[PDB]
Order: C-alpha cells, then sequence, then structure tokens
RNA sequence: UAAAGUUGCUGCAGUUAAAAAGCUCGUAGUUGGAUCUCUCUCGGCCGAAGCGUUUACUUUGAAAAAA
C-alpha cells in the first residue's frame, strides 16, 4: 500500500473474507457480500442499517457458508445466545 | 519453635512459634507438633489492604504437616484473624549448570532441585487440600504467560475464597502470573 | 517413527490454515515449538495459544488468525553463518518486505533480522510468510 | 467444521473419544468396593481384572476375567470409586 | 433476532410447527446440519431444534428485508411441493418467482429469455433445487434454503433448519418467511395475527382439488 | 506399528493426571513394599506383581504409593532376577520355538518366527549391555538358552 | 560452460511415459519423542592461577606471497 514517502500507491484494496481473512479475488464469482437488516430493539423493525458480510467462493463450496454467516452473525447480536 | 538455616531469626517467624507453641500447649493435636517443625514464616499483601501468610517447611515433615493442615490453618486463621495461611515447603533451587562455573555442584542436579519441578511442588503444595486436576499455560499476544489452574470441585468451597490469595501467594515466591478456575470434569 | 517435532507441528499448522480452520492442535509440544511460535506470534502470524500439561509432553491449541500463507521447517538444521543468511532470505522468502527465517543461535530463536540486529548466526529451524 | 473449540470440548465428545485422543488421557477404567454378603469385610475390585479374585473372609469367586470388564459374580455389591 | 423480545417466538407458532411436523427431520443426517438438530427419535428419526429454525428464519428475512428492490430477491422452487408456496411469497413480498423447471443459463445466458441478475436467491430444497444454486456460484449470488437432515450445504449461505418434504411443512415455512419479512418492512403488525393463514401457501394432490370440487 | 508386524495397534494403559494416592487406598508404602516383597517371593515378575496389586489390593500404581518403581523395590530389596524379565520372556518363547522346530521340521512358519523372536530377543540384549544390565560378555546361543530357562 | 530442474544439495523423477528389490529379517551407514532457569589466595573500590566435562555451532581476534 504504502511507499517510503507514505502515499498510497495500490490500485485498490481488495476485501477479506469475514470468515477465513483471506483475500476474495477479482474473478471470485462464488464469493458473496451479503447484508444482513438491523432492527429496532423495540418496535423490531428495518431501520434502514445492516451488517456486511463477505464470504469467499471457497467456503461457499465447502458448505461452510452457512456456519461462518451464523457465527458472523452470533457475534454482531442479531443470532440469539444458543 | 523455628529453626531457619541460615542462623538468622525473625520477629514475624517468632510469633508464628509462639502461635504454634501455644497449639502445642493447649489443643487435640499437641502429640502431632512436638516432633514438626517450621523454617520461616513471611507476611505478604494480597491485594487492597488484605495479607497472606506463608509457613515454610522441611519436606520430610510436610507430608505429617498435611495430615494435619486443615486444622492447624483453621486454628491460625482465628488466631491471626484475617490472614490467610498457606503451607509451602522449603525447597532450593539449584542453578542451571553453565559452562563457567567452579566448584560447588560435583554431583549432578537431581530433577527434584530443577526450578521446574521445585515450582511443580509448590503450586501442588499451595493448594493442599484441593489436588491439581489439570494446567493451562495460555501465552498471551505480548509473549507473556498466564497459568490457569483447574482443582477438584469435591473440595472447593473451602479454598474458593483463597483464589487471588493462592495467586498473590505463587507470584510473590515464584514470579510467574497464576490463575484458578474449577473445572465440569477433573 | 516420529521425528523433528517441530516439523509435525509446522505442518499441522500449514494443513490447518489451508483448510481456514480458527484453531490447530499441536502435539507433542516443546520447547523449540514454543520458541517459534511465540516468535510468530510477535509478528501477528498466529496469535494466541494454549499449552494443554497432560503429565508426559504438552499440547498446544493455537488459534489461527488467517493471516499465514506458509510456515515450514528446514531439515536438516543447517548452521548459518551471517554470510549466508541473504541467501536463505533469497532462496525460502517470497519477498524482501515480509516473511521471517526462523534461527536458533546461543541468543535464543528468532527470526533473521533479529539475528542480523544482534550479529550472530545459528541453525536455521524454519521460515514463516 | 472450522470453528470448533479443541480447548474446551464438550464432556459428552470427550467421553466419546478414545481415551488416548482426548484432549488430556484419561482411563475408562474405575476401582470398585465390593462387598458379598456371606463376608464380613470389603476388598477392592478393579473393573478389568485380569485374575480371579477371591472373598477375603470365604472362598468364593467375586470375579472373573473377561475381555474386557470383569465379570461380577451376582449378589456382590459393587461400588465405582472417585 | 438478538434476544429481542418483540422478535421472540410465540405459543402459536410452536404449535403451528408441531401441527405441520416442520420439527421432523430424516432418517439420515449431512455432517454440516448437526448444529440444527436436537436428538434421534427412537425411530431413527432426526428432531430439528426448532430455536435454531426460528433463529435461521429470522436471519433469512432480515437478509431478504435489505434489499429495497423487492423482485431482486428470487424464489425458486422445482418440486411442485413448494410452488404454490413461492408463488405467494412473491404475490405477498414482491419477489420474482420461478415455479416449476429452472432452465440453466437464466442466471448466466445474458442473451436467454428468461435471464435475470437476482440480488438473493431463496430456494424450497438444496437437492432438488441444485441447478439454481450453482449458478448463484457464477454471478455472486447469495442463497437462501430450506435444508433438511439430510440436505446439503454446499453454496446454501443462510440455512432454515426445517422438514421441506411435507406439503403443510413447506407451506408454513414459505408462509412464515414472509410474514416476518413483511413484519419487519413495517407492512402489517407484529400485534395482531396475520390476516393470511398458511394453507394458502400449501399445495393440493390434484386428487385433493378433485375431492374439493 | 509392531517392531515384527505390520500391525498398528493402539491399545494401551492410560494413565490418569494425578499422580497421587488414590482416596480408597488404605495401605501405606510400607505395607506395598511388604506386599510387593511377599509376592516376589512367591516368584512373580514385576508386572504379575503389578496386576495382582492392581486387581485385589486397590493399588492403581505402585510408584503413586511408594514413590518407586517395583523392580527397582526389588533391586534395592536384593531378590530381582538375574536377566530383566523382557529378556528372560523373549528366551522362554524362543527355546520353546525351537523345541517345537526339533520335531516339526518342515514348519517353515515357525522358523520365521523363530527369527523375528532371536532378533528381538537380540535387539534386547544389546540394549541391556549399552546399559551395563548384562555383562558385556552375555550372549544368546542356540544350546545354552534352555539353561537360562 | 550456460541453456540442463535432461544428474536435481538448492532442485528432478519411479501406478500407466524409463523406473519400488518377490518378501521379510538384519550389521555397518543415515536418522532418532518430552523434559533440567562462577570458589581457597595478594601489595584494600581491584587484580586472578583456574577445571566449570567437553565437542559441534556461532561471533571475534591473530596469522596467512605477490600476481
Amino acid at each position: 500500500m504504502q511507499n517510503d514517502a507514505g502515499e498510497f500507491v495500490d490500485l485498490y484494496v481488495p476485501r477479506k473474507c469475514s470468515a477465513s481473512n483471506r483475500i476474495i479475488g477479482a474473478k471470485d464469482h462464488a464469493s458473496i457480500q451479503m447484508n444482513v437488516a438491523e432492527v429496532d430493539k423495540v418496535t423490531g423493525r428495518f431501520n434502514g442499517q445492516f451488517k456486511t458480510y463477505a464470504i469467499c467462493g471457497a467456503i461457499r463450496r465447502m458448505g461452510e457458508s452457512d456456519d461462518s454467516i451464523l457465527r458472523l452473525a452470533k457475534a454482531d447480536g442479531i443470532v440469539s445466545k444458543n | 519453635i523455628v529453626k531457619p538455616n541460615g542462623e538468622k531469626p525473625d520477629e514475624f517467624e517468632s510469633g508464628i512459634s509462639q502461635a504454634l507453641l501455644e497449639l502445642e500447649m493447649n489443643s487435640d493435636l499437641k502429640a502431632q507438633l512436638r516432633e514438626l517443625n517450621i523454617t520461616a514464616a513471611k507476611e505478604i499483601e494480597v491485594g487492597g489492604g488484605r495479607k497472606a501468610i506463608i509457613i515454610f517447611v522441611p519436606v520430610p515433615q510436610l507430608k505429617s504437616f498435611q495430615k494435619i493442615q486443615v486444622r492447624l490453618v483453621r486454628e491460625l486463621e482465628k488466631k491471626f484473624s484475617g490472614k490467610h495461611v498457606v503451607f509451602i515447603a522449603q525447597r532450593r533451587i539449584l542453578p542451571k549448570p553453565t559452562r563457567k562455573s567452579r566448584t560447588k555442584n560435583k554431583q549432578k542436579r537431581p530433577r527434584s532441585r530443577t526450578l521446574t519441578a521445585v515450582h511443580d511442588a509448590i503450586l501442588e503444595d499451595l493448594v493442599f487440600p484441593s489436588e491439581i486436576v489439570g494446567k493451562r499455560i495460555r501465552v498471551k499476544l505480548d509473549g507473556s504467560r498466564l497459568i490457569k489452574v483447574h482443582l477438584d470441585k469435591a473440595q472447593q468451597n473451602n479454598v474458593e475464597h483463597k483464589v487471588e490469595t493462592f495467586s498473590g501467594v505463587y507470584k510473590k515466591l515464584t514470579g510467574k502470573d497464576v490463575n484458578f478456575e474449577f473445572p465440569e470434569f477433573q | 517413527v516420529r521425528m523433528n517435532v517441530l516439523a509435525d507441528a509446522l505442518k499441522s499448522i500449514n494443513n490447518a490454515e489451508k483448510r481456514g480452520k480458527r484453531q490447530v492442535l499441536i502435539r507433542p509440544c516443546s520447547k523449540v515449538i514454543v520458541r517459534f511460535l511465540t516468535v510468530m506470534m510477535k509478528h501477528g502470524y498466529i496469535g494466541e495459544f494454549e499449552i494443554i500439561d497432560d503429565h508426559r509432553a504438552g499440547k498446544i491449541v493455537v488459534n489461527l488468525t488467517g493471516r499465514l500463507n506458509k510456515c515450514g521447517v528446514i531439515s536438516p538444521r543447517f548452521d548459518v553463518q551471517l554470510k549466508d543468511l541473504e541467501k536463505w532470505q533469497n532462496n525460502l522468502l517470497p519477498s524482501r518486505q515480509f516473511g521471517f527465517i526462523v534461527l536458533t543461535t546461543s541468543a535464543g530463536i528468532m527470526d533473521h533480522e533479529e539475528a542480523r540486529r544482534k550479529h550472530t548466526g545459528g541453525k536455521i529451524l524454519g521460515f514463516f510468510f | 467444521p472450522l470453528a470448533k473449540d479443541l480447548l474446551h470440548p464438550s464432556p459428552e465428545e470427550e467421553k466419546r473419544k478414545h481415551k488416548k485422543k482426548r484432549l488430556v488421557q484419561s482411563p475408562n477404567s474405575y476401582f470398585m468396593d465390593v462387598k458379598c454378603p456371606g463376608c464380613y469385610k470389603i476388598t477392592t475390585v478393579f473393573s478389568h481384572a485380569q485374575t480371579v479374585v477371591l472373598c477375603v473372609g470365604c472362598s468364593t469367586v467375586l470375579c472373573q476375567p473377561t475381555g474386557g470388564k470383569a465379570r461380577l459374580t451376582e449378589g456382590c455389591s459393587f461400588r465405582r470409586k472417585q | 433476532s438478538g434476544a429481542l423480545d418483540v422478535l421472540q417466538m410465540k405459543e402459536e407458532d410452536v404449535l403451528k410447527f408441531l401441527a405441520a411436523g416442520t420439527h421432523l427431520g430424516g432418517t439420515n443426517l449431512d455432517f454440516q446440519m448437526e448444529q440444527y438438530i436436537y436428538k434421534r427419535k427412537s425411530d431413527g428419526i432426526y428432531i430439528i431444534n426448532l430455536k435454531r429454525t426460528w433463529e435461521k428464519l429470522l436471519l433469512a428475512a432480515r437478509a431478504i428485508v435489505a434489499i429495497e428492490n423487492p423482485a431482486d430477491v428470487s424464489v425458486i422452487s422445482s418440486r411442485n411441493t413448494g410452488q404454490r408456496a413461492v408463488l405467494k411469497f412473491a404475490a405477498a413480498t414482491g419477489a420474482t418467482p420461478i415455479a416449476g423447471r429452472f432452465t440453466p443459463g437464466t442466471f448466466t445466458n445474458q442473451i436467454q429469455a428468461a435471464f435475470r441478475e437476482p440480488r438473493l436467491l431463496v430456494v424450497t430444497d438444496p437437492r432438488a433445487d441444485h441447478q439454481p444454486l450453482t449458478e448463484a456460484s457464477y454471478v455472486n449470488l447469495p442463497t437462501i434454503a430450506l435444508c433438511n437432515t439430510d440436505s446439503p450445504l454446499r453454496y446454501v449461505d443462510i440455512a432454515i433448519p426445517c422438514n421441506n418434504k411435507g406439503a403443510h411443512s413447506v407451506g408454513l415455512m414459505w408462509w412464515m418467511l414472509a410474514r416476518e419479512v413483511l413484519r419487519m418492512r413495517g407492512t402489517i403488525s407484529r400485534e395482531h395475527p396475520w390476516e393470511v393463514m398458511p394453507d394458502l401457501y400449501f399445495y393440493r394432490d390434484p386428487e385433493e382439488i378433485e375431492k374439493e370440487e | 506399528g509392531r517392531m515384527h508386524a505390520p500391525g498398528k495397534g493402539l491399545s494401551q494403559s492410560a494413565l490418569p493426571y494425578r499422580r497421587s494416592v488414590p482416596t480408597w487406598l488404605k495401605l501405606t508404602s510400607d505395607d506395598v513394599k511388604e506386599q510387593i516383597y511377599k509376592l516376589a517371593k512367591k516368584g512373580l515378575t514385576p508386572s504379575q506383581i503389578g496386576v495382582i496389586l492392581r486387581d485385589s489390593h486397590g493399588v492403581a500404581q505402585v510408584r503413586f504409593v511408594t514413590g518407586n518403581k517395583i523392580l527397582r523395590i526389588l533391586k534395592s530389596k536384593g531378590l530381582a532376577p538375574d536377566l530383566p524379565e523382557d529378556l528372560y520372556h523373549l528366551i522362554k518363547k524362543a527355546v520353546a520355538v525351537r523345541k517345537h522346530l526339533e520335531r516339526n521340521r518342515k514348519d517353515k512358519d515357525a522358523k520365521f518366527r523363530l527369527i523375528l523372536i532371536e532378533s528381538r530377543i537380540h535387539r534386547l540384549a544389546r540394549y541391556y549391555k549399552t546399559k551395563r544390565v548384562l555383562p558385556p560378555n552375555w550372549k544368546y546361543e542356540s544350546s545354552t538358552a534352555s539353561a537360562l530357562v
């Protein structure tokens, strides 16, 4: 990213899988970026906010996208404990 | 009475020996301590304003000192008020033989006299009524090590309050951070 | 039989990181394994780990942060002087901007940069990047 | 899968494992105080005893060695320790 | 849910689940659906933890709601047991239905007649809807699936653990998902019961309609 | 795996974590020593002694009650055998196989197994000779073996 | 000589392209699990004779014909 002078010399900063932290490639068409709507705690309705989770195509192929997304939602308070 | 090895008396050791003498004068255990002996006794601040007292015992007497350890610790907690008492034997740590030394170790250093074995025995003795049923050394992100000890849940309430005193005593005479917890399985 | 427990440990870490797992179990543990893991941790490559004490030889549960590309052992433990360190870096490291060669020197177990800083050679244990 | 906590296995999963593949190995065997109505003293019997144990106050068989756990004779009360 | 008591599961919902047989899985268990099963029965049937079912249904509803173009959600059903349910869900929620056979190349072949680019994909059965799911792996398509105990979880991002074999269970799950999505959207309230009922989403055998006519 | 077989068996004793005398065991260290001495006088090897101490006396591990291993206890008292138990049993098995082979000379499998047993015997003898348990002149022969049995 | 990673220590191959001995045992060879954190004297803030068991390793120093 940074040269000696400190300016950023990259074309872009690729995003990383929220499950494995590995970089999602430019031609990884099996990768998803899913938004989970946030809900007002009293009315239980869509407040316009959401949590964004990026999952690479490898995890989805392994069948671990379900577990990874469930765990990401649980750590965000979306999913009830247990 | 207290008999030190470096021929040096202490006033707190004198008080501890006086307490042991009082126990010998009037108790149901007078026939027990009349042969047993201690080597030293030290007070250290555990946290906040609390204090804890460590007795030091010769190894051959230690098991005998562990037949009546609970009775004696209860008696000295009653006598010394809000101060916990722990019995840790006096164990010597011989230095690791380096390449530059001279004539003080002509024989191979026994494993029991190593730092590792001595500290393991100190941990085993420091919680005597509860038995050690598991140990986990967690290395934190900065490289420091936290020891987590799992104690027998058969005798938990007798020593649960003694945690944060166990850890302070260990940190004082060993220098390692140690944690104590009780697992569901032994 | 089993030889070079460090090789087995690093292979387990590498295979778990390839699989995307957050934790790996290493058994048996050793002083060399713990020192290598600490050198790995100070550079932020694996994160925290726990030593399970069984009364014959330790085990290590290493939390895995997916920052590790390859951790490898160099068998045999070739003795490396400061002059040959650059050649070893060129052979084993993907870039001059990152990646560490771990050596055991008389000052302890440390990466190649710390070996140059302390001006010492040693025996190459492995590499990680 | 991909997030199994290896430091805190559930007790059922750890009891399911082979005694050597557990996090800390523990035996599946045990010791029992066994007591016969025709005896006035108890004895200690290994759950996997390989010899024929006899009553301390009698001449009766107490347990017969088998492939695994020994076969305690009927009518004898056995209680596990620890 | 998130421990939000407004989102907690109701007695009526539990009764609906138990009546539709939603909690009743199959005799086989995919290793990735272990975490959703309570315990196996005395006859080899796996019981589905309905708390996890409600949790995953709410997560799927949240994912559906965070798409402000409702037609960008595609609801797919190849089996007849979920075609009417999918059509009802699409009508009520505004999604785009594919009831019947899914033509391969729908998501990938730009030239085709039925070409579309959804933003989210929901299917009744990953086994019976394997063709859209695979195409989801070509166009960066998140996927929601109603998964039984033996359902394969490849390319399934939000797996709702439920019986998806019986018509009652499939219809009830689609109806509940539509109800949750509408409740999160704002239309229809969380206080009184929804004016629609699960039997609209059900599937009736042609002999049943003949009996009803 | 096995030294002389393709098996990769895993069965073995799994020791508990604790190194302490069990609560049920009232036997003192000297009592266990006396029981060991009596069992050795009866003519039982340390393996057998440990087996019957575990099975009838509740002694899970003699090392954790006495602080010493059974063979070391017997050596200290002075009633330990001249040659070690495992080597003696290997020599006994080799003698039995050789005695079988003299009356069954067409048993090539017996010859193969005898070769394997004698290789094990030689390995154990070399180990014990390096550790000075056996005299450096000790050698295993095909004639004096039955004398040692 | 490089190309030749077609001699492969770095760094090759051996199911079918060339190729694992028919199969075990076995000596030399090669390899080998965890573990152990600086003292008597001399010319009162010094200086030392050392045997601390050594070796490998590493670093330093000396010495080492120019061309």
